[PDB]
């Protein structure tokens, strides 16, 4: 995985830096927000024992990762679908195709989107995406899991985004970008160059996070 | 079920 690999060796260098541990820590200096992510997962619901993950984008869109490891992603005009099997293999529909063998799968991700409709809160909802062109486009949930402080959320456009139990803060990665927006125990949402952040230091909670997403990219490498 | 934070 280039965009892993790249993401890791990013990490691994900005943590090189010791960010936090400097006379002057000017973290607003690292601050750009021409790398505002396009997207980010904004509602999530595990429902693994029974049929798999389903969650929402910032933009509304819809998916779910089945525990067979295939998604179906609903975009935000409630008729698209994008499908991808285990393999990648992407095919693209609309709900009113009526397609037979995936009508149950749509009638989850129905369930799904209503249960977050109706009871979570929009992640980073106040928060505009930057505007993606013609070289982005609608990512699907590759992996995640969980450990005992996050959930991992890894999309298909290479992003990596990190949700901390107790805290509430989050992460977004974006190797491409090579940034870093932190949503923070205020809810309040920034976005970091990571070159410029090894320039100029950043708080210790930052740099703490920043340590833990490199632990959490070396287990998506490994599997 | 697990759920990302509630209203």
């Amino acid at each position: 995985d280039c965009h892993l690999s790249d993401m890791l060796q990013q990490l691994h260098s900005v943590n090189a830096s010791k960010p936090s541990e400097r006379g002057l820590v000017r973290q607003e200096e690292a601050e750009d927000p021409a790398c505002i992510p396009i997207f980010w997962v904004s509602k999530w619901v595990d429902y693994s024992d029974k049929y798999g993950l389903g969650y929402q984008l910032c933009d509304n869109s819809v998916g779910v990762l089945f525990n067979d490891s295939t998604r179906l992603i609903l975009y935000n005009d409630g008729d698209s679908l994008q499908y991808i099997e285990r393999d990648g293999t992407e095919s693209y529909l609309t709900v009113s195709s009526h397609p037979n063998s995936l009508m149950k799968k749509i009638t989850l991700l129905k369930y799904f989107r209503n249960y977050m409709s109706e009871h979570l809160l929009k992640a980073g909802a106040n928060i505009t995406p930057r505007e993606g062109d013609e070289l982005a486009r609608l990512p699907y949930l590759r992996t995640w899991f969980r450990t005992r402080s996050a959930i991992i959320l890894h999309l298909s456009n290479g992003s990596v985004q990190i949700n901390f139990f107790q805290d509430h803060t989050k992460l977004i990665l974006c190797p491409l970008m090579a940034a870093v927006t932190y949503i923070d125990e205020k809810r309040d949402f920034r976005t970091y160059r990571l070159s410029l952040l090894e320039e100029y230091g950043c708080c210790k909670e930052l740099a703490s996070r920043l340590r833990y997403a490199r632990t959490m990219v070396d287990k998506l490498l490994s599997s | 079920l697990l759920c990302s934070t509630p209203n």
